[PDB]
């Protein structure tokens, strides 16, 4: 089971992480049953 | 999940992920019923010394 816990926080700090407490609610309990050892995030380009 | 108790209305603001509830002593105190999604409080049936 691949568990995704998520939280959205309104912040106004410019550069680093804010200092505070915010509990992450469980979002998706996912039934995959596969081996995971490496990951990579996906970004979006801007074309002009 | 099996048990015995009286099912009553509750005022506990359950979060959407949350299904059942546990009291201070960790006894289950409320459950969310399937099909209707309502939250029912579970209070143990009366017992005492005769
Ligand atoms: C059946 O259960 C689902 C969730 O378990 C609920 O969304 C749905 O409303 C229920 N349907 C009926 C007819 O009770």
């Amino acid at each position: 089971y691949f568990k995704i816990y998520s939280k959205h926080t309104p912040i106004n700090l410019v550069r680093d992480l804010p200092q505070g407490f915010s509990a992450l609610e469980p979002l998706v309990d996912l039934p995959i049953g596969i081996n995971i050892t490496r990951f990579q995030t996906l970004l979006a380009l801007h074309r002009s | 999940l099996t048990g015995t108790g009286v099912l009553t209305e509750s005022n506990k603001k359950f979060l959407p992920f949350q299904q059942f509830g546990r009291d201070i002593d960790d006894t289950t105190d409320a459950v969310r019923d399937p099909q209707t999604l309502e939250i029912l409080d579970i209070t143990p049936c009366s017992f005492g010394g005769v």
